[PDB]
C-alpha cells in the first residue's frame, strides 16, 4: 500500500534467489572466517582460551587505575596473558 | 516536657472531624441551587 | 514498475546483513575447542 | 515474480533456522562452555 | 521419576485446560451461542437490572 | 475592566500579544547560540566527569 | 415443588451476586477460609513450621505489622498428613503445628476452583462465549503450583507458601536457593507473559484512549462522552490502527480489534500457564539451568560466568534458610 | 474434637449432595436459548 | 462583577469509591513504614 | 518552499518504515544500541572489568552472555572512545567496558526518540499523544536503574549489565543488599504490573467471549470489520457477568481503557522512585521495631528475621566475586551458615 | 495502637467493599 | 595548553559534527532529488 | 522525576491541544490508511 | 462539571486570579522557609560545633541559610563556634521574621488579586480579550533575573 | 551569567519571535510556557542532587 | 513493640485528609441538581 513491491513478491522471485544464493553464503562464510582466522580475538581484544591466566597464576587481571587502565591492560597482555 | 503521646492525635481528631463535618456541610449547602 | 533501493530496503539490509554475518561467526565458534 | 512457491521458500528458511539452533545447542554440548 | 513426574503434570495440567475448553464450547453449541451474542435476542437485555 | 494608575503604567508591556517576526526570523541565530551552549555543557560535564583535564583545573575538594 | 424452587433460586441471573451449583460449594469454603485467615493473621499463636520446636511468630497480636505478618504453614513434622481440628488433642496443639495454614488452604482452593466453575455457569446461563474461566485458570494453577502441588513434590506443607508478604519473600529467596527457578525457562516465559500483559495493557490502553472519538468539552471528562450501551464504537480503531502501523510498521498492528483482545487475553494466560508448570516441576526437582563451572579455559580453570556469581549468591541463601533444620550434608528436600 | 468431626462431616456431605443433584436437575435446559 | 470563568466540580460515587480504596489501600500499604 | 519544508515533507512521506524528524535521533541511536548489544555478547569479554567470560566467543551461551559493566575504577566515566581512558583504541575500550556506556548512552537517546517518534507520528495522523505518556514509564525504568542508580553508587559497576544472567544477578544483589522486596515502591510495581497483566487477560477474555455474533463462521475473527460502526461486543452482557461474579464491574469503555493505561505506568513510576531511593542507599530494609525486640528475646522469629538471615548469606558468600575490585578475602570460618549446609 | 490501627484500615477496606458493590451507582443503558 | 584530553574532546566534537552535518546533508540532497508533487 | 512526567504531560497538553477533547468524528479513513497521501496527514499530497 | 484533577484549570484565562495564586503559593513557600527555621532554631544545639555540628542534627534549611553568610543568632552563638560576635538583624531568627512578614504580605497581595482580578492591564487593547504577551513577559523577567543574579 | 541575562533580556524585549517558532511553539498558550518551565525545573533539579 | 509515635499520627491524617476531601467532593457533586 506504501509504493513498495510486496515481500512475498520479491522473495519468490527468481532474479531475488540469484542475488542472494551468492550473497548470504558470502556474508556467513565472511563471519565463519572472521571467527575461524581468529581476527575477531585481535579487534575485540577477547583473551583465548590459553589467555586468560599466565601459566601459573590464579589472579585476575582487573583494572585498577582509570587512567592508566589501558596501561594496566597492555602490561596484563604482555604477562604471556 | 513528658507529655501524654495519646494527646497529638486526640487533639488533632477534635479538630479535624468536627471541622470537616461542617466543611462538607457548608460546601454542600454553596453547591445547591 | 517499483523502485529497488527505498528506505525500507535499507532498513532490511541494515538489520539482515549483519545478522546473517553473526550467525556465520557463531555457527564457526560453535567448532572451537579449548 | 512468484515463481518460486512461498510454501518452499518458508520451508527452506524454516530448516535452515532449524539446522542453525541444533548447531547452537550441539555447541552447547562440545567445545568451549560444555564444563568439559 | 523427575522426567515422568514433570511431563506427566504439564501434559495432565494442559488436558484439564483442554477439558474445560471444550466442555464449555460443547455446551455452548448445544444451547446455540458458541457464535457469539445475537443482537436481536440479547439475553441479557431482556433481564431486569441487579439494582 | 479596572483602570489603575500602575496598570496604565504598564500598559504598553502587555500591548504587543500576538506581533510576530515574518518567516524565520532570527531562528538561524537562535540555533547557532542553541548550539554553542550544548557545547558549553558539554565542557563543563566532560570537565566534572573527568574525561576532560584541563592543566591547572583539578576536579577535588583540592 | 421446594427442590425446583430451591433450584430456581440457586440458578437464577436475577441475584444480586450468582450463586449456582459452583456457588453453594464456593459460598461455605471461601467464607470459611476468610474468616479463619482474618482471625489467624489476627492472633494466632507462633506455629512451629520447621517441625524443629522453633515456633514462627505470623499473627499481627504477637508483634507482627502488615507486611511481616503471616499465616504460617504446618509443622514438617506433618508433612503430608492430613491434620483437621479434630485429629489434634487441643486447639493449642492444633495452632502450634499449624493447622489453620492447612483449613485455609484446602477451603481456598476448593472455593477458587468453584469460582472458575462458576464463571463458567454464568456465562453459560447469560448465553455468553464461556472461556473466561479458562482465563482464570491461569492464576488458579499457579496458586495450586505454590499450595499444593509444591507441597505434593516436596513432601511436606510447610513448603508451601505462606499466607503473607515477607513469608512470600522467604519462599521466594529459598525457591531460588533450591532450584535457580531464574534460569528456569518457564519462569522467563511467566516473566515474558506479565511484562508483556502489563505492556499490552499499557499499550491497548493508551491506543484506546489516544482514538477517543470527541464527545465532550474540555471541561468535562472525557469518559462521558461514551454511555453505557450505546451501539456506536466509542473511538476510531481505524485511527488507532493507523498510529500503530506507522509506529513500527503496518503489518505488525493489529487491524482485527478481535484479533487484537484474542492476543491480549492469549499472551499472559500462556505465560502463567508456563510459570505455574515451572513451579509445578521445580516441585518434582527439575531445577533451572545449570551452568556452573560450565566455561573452562585451554589449562582447565575455571572462567567465571554472570551464572557462577549468581551461583555464588544462590549459595548464600542454602547455607543460611533453615539455619537449625538440617543435619546432613545434602538438602535433598 | 469428634462432634465437630461428624458436624463438619454432615455439612460437607450436605453441600456436596446440593452440588451434584443440582448439576443432575437438567442444568443444561438452564439456558437462555435452547430450553 | 462575577468572575466568568468559575465551573462546578464534580465528584461520582465510582470515583469516591476508588478514591477511598486507593487511599485506605495506601495507608494499610505504609502504615507498617510509617510505625516502623 | 525552502529546504526545510523539502526535507520535512521528505521525512514525513508514507513509507513502510516511517522515519520523520525524530527518525534522526531514533533509529542511529537504537540501532547502534541494538547492534552494540550483539556486537558484546557476541566478540566482547569482560575479563579485565569482572572477571568474567560474557560472549559467545568465550563459550557463554545466550542466557549467560552480557555486555559489563565498566569496572569500578573507571567511575562515572562517560569512558568515550575518543576518551582519555582508551584514547581511541577500540580493542582498549571494548576491554575496559567502553561499549556499556556505548549502548547505555545510545539506548537513553533512542528512548527520546522513541518518544518523539510516538508524539510526532501522533501529531501527523491525528489522534491524542497518551501512547507517549504511556511510554513515560519504561524511560523513567530505564533511567532510574541504568542511570541514576549507578550515578547514586560508586560507579557504573553496580548498574545492570545488559544480559541475561547479569540481570539476575542485578536481581539477587538487590535482594542481599537493599531488601528491595520489602520496600512499598517496588511493591506497588510489583502491583501495578500483575494487575496490568491481569487486566490485560481479563479484558481479552471478556472481549472475546461476548462477541456479537456477526458472522455464520464458527471462527469469529473472520466477522469482524475495521470499518463498522457498532461495537463488536456487547458491554451490557460483560458489565452483568461481572457484577454478579465478582460484585463490581466496568460500566464505562472509555474509564476502562484509561485504567488499563494507568495501572502498569503507575507501578512502574513508583518501582522508579523507589529505584532512585536505593541510588542513595535509602533502603526499606529493615523495621526498627522488631529489630529490637528480636534483639533482646532470642525465641521472637518472623518471616521477616529469616529473610534477613538470607540477605546476610547472600552478601557475604556473593561479595568476593561480584565486587572483585575490593580485594575480599573472606576465610571459611568467618561465612554465615547453619547448621549441616 | 499498630495492631488497631491495621485492623481499623482492614475493615474500612471491607465496609467500601460491601458499599460499592450494593450501594453501587446502577449501570443504565442508554 | 593543549592536554591529551582537550585534543581527544576536540576529536570527539569534530566526530559528532562531521557525522550530524553528512546526514543532513545526505538527507537535504535526498529530499531535493525525490520530492512531493502538490 | 515527576517534573519529568509533568513536562511530558504539558508539553502534550500544548502541542495537542486541539484534540484532548477526543479526535475528529469525521476523521477521513484516507487520512490514516496508507498510501492516499504521498506526506503523512497532508491533504495537498494526494496521491 | 470539572473532575478535580482539573480544578486550577479555571485560572488558564484568568491573568490576575492566576497572580493571586501564583502570590498564594509564594506566601505558602515564604512561611515554610520561615516556621522550618524557627523549628530547626528550636532544636538546634549549638554548644557543640566539632563533634555535633548541624549535619548530625538534621537540620536542613541551617546550612542554607549558613552558606550565604548567616552564621550568627540573636542568642549569642554562632555556628562556626566563636563567641562575642553579634550578628545585627541578619541572624538565623532575622531570617525567619523576614520570611513570616514577607509570607504574611504575599497572603495580602493573594487576596487583593483575587478580588481585583479585572484589571485592564491584563486585557488586550485591540479585542478586549484577557491575553498575556509572554515573550515579552519573558523578556522582562529574563531582564530581571539578569539582573539579580548580576548583584548576586 | 547575569550579564548574558540582562543582554538576552534586552534582546527578548525588544525583539518579537518568528511567525516559525510562534506557531511551533503555541506561543499564545500558557501552557506551553508552563511545559518548558517544568523541563528546565527539572533540569535544575538534577543538576541539584548531583552537586 | 518500640514504634515510631508519630506513625499513628501520620497514618491517621494519610487516611483522613485525601478521604474527607474526596467525601467533600462527592457531597457537594451530589447536592448538585
Ligand atoms: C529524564 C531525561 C531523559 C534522559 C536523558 C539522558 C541524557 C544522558 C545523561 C548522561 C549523564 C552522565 C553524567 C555523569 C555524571 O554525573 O558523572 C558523575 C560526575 C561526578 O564524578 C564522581 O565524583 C565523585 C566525587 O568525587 C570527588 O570526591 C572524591 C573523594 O573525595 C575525590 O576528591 C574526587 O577527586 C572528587 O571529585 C567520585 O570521585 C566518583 O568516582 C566520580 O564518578 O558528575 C558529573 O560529571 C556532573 C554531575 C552534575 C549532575 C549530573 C548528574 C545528574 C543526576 C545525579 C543523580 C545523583 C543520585
Ligand atoms: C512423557 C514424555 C517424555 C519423557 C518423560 C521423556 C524423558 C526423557 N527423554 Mg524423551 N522423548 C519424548 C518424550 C519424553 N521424554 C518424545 C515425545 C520424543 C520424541 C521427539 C523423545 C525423544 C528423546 C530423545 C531423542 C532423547 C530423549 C531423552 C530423554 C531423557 C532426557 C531428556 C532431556 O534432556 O530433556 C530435554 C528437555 C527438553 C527438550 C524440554 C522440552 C520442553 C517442551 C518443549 C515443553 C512443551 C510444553 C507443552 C507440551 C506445549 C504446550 C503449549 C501450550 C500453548 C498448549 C529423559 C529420560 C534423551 C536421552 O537421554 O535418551 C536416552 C535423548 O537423547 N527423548
Ligand atoms: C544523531 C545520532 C547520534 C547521537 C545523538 C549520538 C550520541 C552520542 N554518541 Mg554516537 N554515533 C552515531 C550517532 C549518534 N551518536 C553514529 C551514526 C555513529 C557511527 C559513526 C556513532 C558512533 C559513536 C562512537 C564510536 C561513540 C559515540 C558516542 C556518543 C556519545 C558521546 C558523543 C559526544 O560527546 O560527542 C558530542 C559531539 C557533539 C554533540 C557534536 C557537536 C555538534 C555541534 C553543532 C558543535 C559543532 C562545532 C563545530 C561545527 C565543529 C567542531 C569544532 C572543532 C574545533 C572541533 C553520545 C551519547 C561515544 C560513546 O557512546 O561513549 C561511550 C563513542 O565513543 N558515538
Ligand atoms: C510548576 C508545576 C506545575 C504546575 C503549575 C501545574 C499545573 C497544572 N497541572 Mg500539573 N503536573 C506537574 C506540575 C505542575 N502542574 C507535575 C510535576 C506532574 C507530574 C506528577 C503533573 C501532572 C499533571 C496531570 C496528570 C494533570 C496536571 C494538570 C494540571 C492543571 C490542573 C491542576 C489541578 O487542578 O490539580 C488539582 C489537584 C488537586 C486537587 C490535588 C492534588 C494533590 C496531589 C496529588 C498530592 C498533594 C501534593 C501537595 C499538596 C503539594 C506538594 C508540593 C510538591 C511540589 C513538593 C494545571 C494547569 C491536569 C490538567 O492538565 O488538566 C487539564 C492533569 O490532568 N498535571
Ligand atoms: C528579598 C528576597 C529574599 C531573600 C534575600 C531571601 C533569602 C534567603 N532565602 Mg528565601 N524566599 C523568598 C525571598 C527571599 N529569600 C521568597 C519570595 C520565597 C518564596 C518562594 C522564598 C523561599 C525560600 C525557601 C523555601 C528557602 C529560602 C531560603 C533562603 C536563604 C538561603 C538562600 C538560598 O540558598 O537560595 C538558593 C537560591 C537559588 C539556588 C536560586 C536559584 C535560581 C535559579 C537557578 C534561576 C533559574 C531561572 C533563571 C531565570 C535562569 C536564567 C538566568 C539568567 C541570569 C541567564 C536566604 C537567607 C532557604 C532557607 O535557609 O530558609 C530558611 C530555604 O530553604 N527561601
Ligand atoms: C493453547 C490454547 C490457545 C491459546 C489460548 C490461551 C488463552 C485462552 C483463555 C482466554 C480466552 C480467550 C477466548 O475466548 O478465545 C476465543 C478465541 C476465538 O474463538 P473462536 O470461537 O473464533 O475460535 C475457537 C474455536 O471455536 C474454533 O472455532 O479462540 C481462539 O482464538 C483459539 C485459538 C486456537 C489456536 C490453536 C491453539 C494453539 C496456540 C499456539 C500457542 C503457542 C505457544 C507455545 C509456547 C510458547
Ligand atoms: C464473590 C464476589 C465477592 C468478592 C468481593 C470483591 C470486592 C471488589 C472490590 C470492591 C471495591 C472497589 C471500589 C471501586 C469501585 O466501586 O469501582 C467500581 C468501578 C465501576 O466502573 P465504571 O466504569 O462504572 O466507572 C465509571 C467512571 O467513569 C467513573 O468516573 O469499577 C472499576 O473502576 C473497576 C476497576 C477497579 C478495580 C478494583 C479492584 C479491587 C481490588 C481489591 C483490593 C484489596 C486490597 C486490600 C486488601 C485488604
Ligand atoms: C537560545 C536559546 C537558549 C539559550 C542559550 C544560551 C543561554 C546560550 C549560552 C551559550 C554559552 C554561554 C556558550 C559558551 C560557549 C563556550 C565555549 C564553546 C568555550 C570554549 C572554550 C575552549 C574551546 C577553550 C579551550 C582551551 C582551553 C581549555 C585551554 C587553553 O590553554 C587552550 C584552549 C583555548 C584551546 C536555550 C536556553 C537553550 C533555549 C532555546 C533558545
Ligand atoms: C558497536 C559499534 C558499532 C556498531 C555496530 C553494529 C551496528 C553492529 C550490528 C550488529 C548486528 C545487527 C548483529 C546481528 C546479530 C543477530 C543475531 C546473532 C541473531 C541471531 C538469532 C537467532 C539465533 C534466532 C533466534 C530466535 C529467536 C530470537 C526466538 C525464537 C526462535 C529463534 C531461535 C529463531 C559501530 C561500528 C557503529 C561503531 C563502533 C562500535
Ligand atoms: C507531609 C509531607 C510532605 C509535604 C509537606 C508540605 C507540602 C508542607 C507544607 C508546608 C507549608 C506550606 C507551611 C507553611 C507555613 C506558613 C506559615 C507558618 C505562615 C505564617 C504567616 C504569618 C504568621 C503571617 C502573619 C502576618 C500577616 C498575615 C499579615 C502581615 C503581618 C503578619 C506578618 C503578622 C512531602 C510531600 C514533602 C513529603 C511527605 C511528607
Ligand atoms: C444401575 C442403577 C443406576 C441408578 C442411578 C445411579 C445414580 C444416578 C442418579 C440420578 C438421579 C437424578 O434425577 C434427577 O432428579 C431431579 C429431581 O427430581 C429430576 O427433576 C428435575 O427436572 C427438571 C429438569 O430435568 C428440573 O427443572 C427440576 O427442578 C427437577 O425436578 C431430574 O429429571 C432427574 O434427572
Ligand atoms: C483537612 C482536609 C480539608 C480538605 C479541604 C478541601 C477543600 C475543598 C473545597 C471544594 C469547594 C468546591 O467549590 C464549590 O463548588 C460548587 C460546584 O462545584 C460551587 O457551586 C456552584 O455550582 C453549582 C453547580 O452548578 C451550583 O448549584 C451553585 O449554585 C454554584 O455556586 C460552589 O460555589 C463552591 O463552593
Ligand atoms: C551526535 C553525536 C555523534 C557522535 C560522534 C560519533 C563519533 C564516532 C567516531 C569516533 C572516532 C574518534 C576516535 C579516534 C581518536 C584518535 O586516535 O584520533
Ligand atoms: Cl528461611
Ligand atoms: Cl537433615
Ligand atoms: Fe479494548
Amino acid at each position: 500500500t506504501t509504493g513498495e513491491r510486496p515481500f512475498s513478491d520479491i522473495i519468490t522471485s527468481v532474479r531475488y534467489w540469484v542475488i542472494h544464493s551468492i550473497t548470504i553464503p558470502a556474508l556467513f562464510i565472511a563471519g565463519w572466517l572472521f571467527v575461524s582466522t581468529g581476527l575477531a580475538y585481535d579487534v575485540f581484544g577477547t583473551p583465548r582460551p590459553d589467555s586468560y591466566y599466565a601459566q601459573e597464576q590464579r589472579s585476575i587481571p582487573l583494572v585498577t587505575d582509570r587512567f592508566e587502565a589501558k596501561q594496566q591492560v597492555e602490561t596484563f597482555l604482555e604477562q604471556l596473558k | 516536657m513528658e507529655v501524654n503521646q495519646l494527646g497529638l492525635i486526640a487533639t488533632a481528631l477534635f479538630v479535624l472531624v468536627p471541622s470537616v463535618f461542617l466543611i462538607i456541610l457548608y460546601v454542600q449547602t454553596e453547591s445547591q441551587q | 514498475s517499483y523502485p529497488i533501493f527505498t528506505v525500507r530496503w535499507v532498513a532490511v539490509h541494515t538489520l539482515a546483513v549483519p545478522t546473517i554475518f553473526f550467525l556465520g561467526a557463531i555457527a564457526a565458534m560453535q567448532f572451537i575447542q579449548r | 515474480g512468484g515463481r518460486i512457491p512461498l510454501w518452499i521458500v518458508a520451508t527452506v528458511a524454516g530448516m535452515g533456522v532449524i539446522v542453525i539452533v541444533g548447531l547452537f545447542f550441539y555447541g552447547a554440548y562440545a567445545g568451549l562452555g560444555s564444563s568439559l | 521419576r523427575s522426567w515422568l513426574a514433570t511431563s506427566h503434570f504439564v501434559l495432565a495440567f494442559f488436558f484439564l485446560v483442554g477439558h474445560l475448553w471444550h466442555a464449555g464450547r460443547a455446551r455452548a453449541a448445544a444451547a446455540g451461542f458458541e457464535k457469539g451474542i445475537d443482537r436481536e435476542s440479547e439475553p441479557v437485555l431482556s433481564m431486569p437490572s441487579l439494582d | 475592566a479596572r483602570r489603575t494608575w500602575l496598570g496604565d503604567i504598564l500598559r504598553p508591556l502587555n500591548s504587543e500579544y500576538g506581533k510576530v517576526a515574518p518567516g524565520w526570523g532570527t531562528t538561524p541565530l537562535m540555533a547557532v547560540f542553541m548550539g554553542l551552549f550544548l557545547v558549553f555543557l558539554l565542557i563543563i560535564l566532560e570537565i566534572y566527569n573527568s574525561t576532560l583535564i584541563l592543566d591547572g583545573v583539578n576536579v577535588s575538594w583540592k | 415443588n421446594l427442590w425446583e424452587r430451591f433450584c430456581n433460586w440457586v440458578t437464577s441471573t436475577d441475584n444480586r451476586l450468582y450463586v449456582g451449583w459452583f456457588g453453594v460449594i464456593m459460598i461455605p469454603t471461601l467464607l470459611a477460609a476468610t474468616i479463619c485467615f482474618v482471625i489467624a493473621f489476627i492472633a494466632a499463636p507462633p506455629v512451629d513450621i520447621d517441625g524443629i520446636r522453633e515456633p514462627v511468630s505470623g499473627s499481627l497480636l504477637y508483634g507482627n505489622n502488615i507486611i511481616t505478618g503471616a499465616v504460617v504453614p504446618s509443622s514438617n513434622a506433618i508433612g503430608l498428613h492430613f491434620y483437621p481440628i479434630w485429629e489434634a488433642a487441643s486447639l493449642d496443639e492444633w495452632l502450634y503445628n499449624g493447622g489453620p495454614y492447612q483449613l485455609i488452604i484446602f477451603h481456598f482452593l476448593l472455593g477458587a476452583s468453584c469460582y472458575m466453575g462458576r464463571q463458567w455457569e454464568l456465562s453459560y446461563r447469560l448465553g455468553m462465549r464461556p472461556w473466561i474461566c479458562v482465563a482464570y485458570s491461569a492464576p488458579l494453577a499457579s496458586a495450586f503450583a505454590v499450595f499444593l502441588i509444591y507441597p505434593i513434590g516436596q513432601g511436606s506443607f510447610s513448603d508451601g507458601m505462606p499466607l503473607g508478604i515477607s513469608g512470600t519473600f522467604n519462599f521466594m529467596i529459598v525457591f531460588q536457593a533450591e532450584h535457580n527457578i531464574l534460569m528456569h525457562p518457564f519462569h522467563q516465559l511467566g516473566v515474558a507473559g506479565v511484562f508483556g500483559g502489563a505492556l499490552f495493557c499499557a499499550m491497548h490502553g493508551s491506543l484506546v484512549t489516544s482514538s477517543l472519538i470527541r464527545e465532550t468539552t474540555e471541561t468535562e471528562s472525557a469518559n462521558y462522552g461514551y454511555k453505557f450501551g450505546q451501539e456506536e464504537e466509542t473511538y476510531n480503531i481505524v485511527a488507532a490502527h493507523g498510529y500503530f502501523g506507522r509506529l513500527i510498521f503496518q503489518y505488525a498492528s493489529f487491524n482485527n480489534s478481535r484479533s487484537l483482545h484474542f492476543f491480549l487475553a492469549a499472551w499472559p494466560v500462556v505465560g502463567v500457564w508456563f510459570t505455574a508448570l515451572g513451579i509445578s516441576t521445580m516441585a518434582f526437582n527439575l531445577n533451572g539451568f545449570n551452568f556452573n563451572h560450565s566455561v573452562i579455559d585451554a589449562k582447565g580453570n575455571v572462567i567465571n560466568t554472570w551464572a557462577d556469581i549468581i551461583n555464588r549468591a544462590n549459595l548464600g541463601m542454602e547455607v543460611m534458610h533453615e539455619r537449625n533444620a538440617h543435619n546432613f550434608p545434602l538438602d535433598l528436600a | 474434637m469428634e462432634t465437630l468431626k461428624i458436624t463438619v462431616y454432615i455439612v460437607v456431605t450436605f453441600f456436596v449432595l446440593l452440588f451434584v443433584f443440582g448439576f443432575l436437575s437438567g442444568d443444561p435446559a438452564r439456558n437462555p436459548k435452547r430450553k | 462583577e462575577p468572575n466568568p470563568n468559575r465551573q462546578p466540580v464534580e465528584l461520582n460515587r465510582t470515583s469516591l469509591y476508588l478514591g477511598l480504596l486507593l487511599i485506605l489501600v495506601l495507608a494499610l500499604l505504609f502504615s507498617s513504614y510509617f510505625f516502623n | 518552499r525552502g529546504w526545510f519544508d523539502i526535507l520535512d515533507d521528505w521525512l514525513k512521506r508514507d513509507r513502510f518504515v516511517f522515519v520523520g524528524w525524530s527518525g534522526i535521533l531514533l533509529f542511529p541511536c537504537a540501532y547502534l544500541a541494538l547492534g552494540g548489544w550483539l556486537t558484546g555478547t557476541t566478540f566482547v569479554t569482560s575479563w579485565y572489568t569482572h572477571g568474567l567470560a560474557s560472549s559467545y566467543l568465550e563459550g557463554c551461551n545466550f542466557l549467560t552472555v552480557a555486555v559489563s559493566t565498566p569496572a569500578n575504577s573507571m567511575g562515572h566515566s562517560l569512558l568515550l572512545l575518543w576518551g582519555p581512558e582508551a584514547q581511541g583504541d577500540f580493542t582498549r575500550w571494548c576491554q575496559l567496558g567502553g561499549l556499556w556506556t556505548f549502548i547505555a548512552l545510545h539506548g537513553a537517546f533512542g528512548l527520546i526518540g522513541f518518544m518523539l517518534r510516538q508524539f510526532e507520528i501522533a501529531r501527523l495522523v491525528g489522534v491524542r499523544p497518551y501512547n507517549a505518556i504511556a511510554f513515560s514509564a519504561p524511560i523513567a525504568v530505564f533511567v532510574s536503574v541504568f542511570l541514576i542508580y549507578p550515578l547514586g553508587q560508586s560507579s557504573w559497576f553496580f548498574a545492570p549489565s545488559f544480559g541475561v544472567a547479569a540481570i539476575f544477578r542485578f536481581l539477587l544483589f538487590f535482594q542481599g543488599f537493599h531488601n528491595w522486596t520489602l520496600n512499598p515502591f517496588h511493591m506497588m510495581g510489583v502491583a501495578g504490573v500483575l494487575g496490568g497483566a491481569l487486566l490485560c487477560a481479563i479484558h481479552g477474555a471478556t472481549v472475546e467471549n461476548t462477541l456479537f455474533q456477526d458472522g455464520e463462521g464458527a471462527s469469529t475473527f473472520r466477522a469482524f470489520n475495521p470499518t463498522q460502526a457498532e461495537e463488536t461486543y456487547s458491554m451490557v452482557t460483560a458489565n452483568r457477568f461481572w457484577s454478579q461474579i465478582f460484585g463490581i464491574a466496568f460500566s464505562n469503555k472509555r474509564w476502562l481503557h484509561f485504567f488499563m493505561l494507568f495501572v502498569p505506568v503507575t507501578g512502574l513510576w513508583m518501582s522508579a522512585i523507589g529505584v532512585v531511593g536505593l541510588a542513595l542507599n535509602l533502603r526499606s530494609y529493615d523495621f526498627i521495631s522488631q529489630e529490637i525486640r528480636a534483639a533482646e528475646d532470642p525465641e521472637f522469629e518472623t518471616f521477616y528475621t529469616k529473610n534477613l538471615l538470607l540477605n546476610e548469606g547472600i552478601r557475604a558468600w556473593m561479595a568476593p566475586q561480584d565486587q572483585p575490585h575490593e580485594n575480599f578475602v573472606f576465610p571459611e570460618e568467618v561465612l554465615p551458615r547453619g547448621n549441616a549446609l | 495502637m499498630e495492631t488497631i490501627t491495621y485492623v481499623f484500615i482492614f475493615a474500612c477496606i471491607i465496609a467500601l467493599f460491601f458499599f460499592a458493590i450494593f450501594f453501587r451507582e446502577p449501570p443504565r443503558i442508554t | 595548553t593543549i592536554t591529551p584530553s582537550l585534543k581527544g574532546f576536540f576529536i570527539g566534537l569534530l566526530s559528532g559534527a562531521v557525522v550530524l552535518g553528512l546526514t543532513f546533508a545526505v538527507l537535504i540532497a535526498i529530499s531535493q532529488i525525490d520530492k512531493v508533487q502538490r | 522525576l515527576l517534573f519529568f512526567f509533568g513536562h511530558i504531560w504539558h508539553g502534550a497538553r500544548t502541542l495537542f491541544r486541539d484534540v484532548f477533547s477526543g479526535i475528529d468524528p469525521e476523521l477521513s479513513p484516507e487520512q490514516v490508511e496508507w498510501g492516499f497521501y504521498q506526506k503523512v496527514g497532508d491533504v495537498t499530497t494526494r496521491r | 462539571g470539572l473532575p478535580w484533577y482539573r480544578v486550577h484549570t479555571v485560572l488558564i484565562n484568568d491573568p490576575g486570579r492566576l497572580i493571586a495564586a501564583h502570590l498564594m503559593h509564594t506566601a505558602l513557600v515564604a512561611g515554610w522557609a520561615g516556621s522550618m527555621a524557627l523549628y530547626e532554631l528550636a532544636t538546634f544545639d549549638p554548644s557543640d560545633p566539632v563533634l555535633n555540628p548541624m549535619w548530625r542534627q538534621g537540620m536542613f534549611v541551617l546550612p542554607f541559610m549558613a552558606r550565604l553568610g548567616v552564621t550568627g543568632s540573636w542568642s549569642g552563638w554562632s555556628i562556626t563556634g566563636e563567641t562575642g560576635i553579634d550578628p545585627g538583624f541578619w541572624s538565623f531568627e532575622g531570617v525567619a521574621l523576614a520570611h513570616i512578614v514577607l509570607s504574611g504580605l504575599l497572603f495580602l497581595a493573594a487576596c487583593w488579586h483575587w478580588v481585583y482580578w479585572d484589571l485592564e492591564l491584563f486585557r488586550d487593547p485591540r479585542t478586549g480579550e484577557p491575553a498575556l504577551d509572554l515573550p515579552k513577559m519573558f523578556g522582562i523577567h529574563l531582564f530581571l533575573a539578569g539582573l539579580l543574579c548580576f548583584g548576586f | 551569567a547575569g550579564i548574558v541575562g540582562i543582554i538576552a533580556g534586552l534582546f527578548h524585549i525588544l525583539v518579537r519571535p518568528p511567525q516559525r517558532l510562534y506557531k511551533a511553539l503555541r506561543m499564545g498558550n500558557i501552557e506551553t510556557v508552563l511545559s518548558s518551565s517544568i523541563a528546565a525545573v527539572f533540569f535544575a533539579a538534577f543538576v541539584v542532587a548531583g552537586t
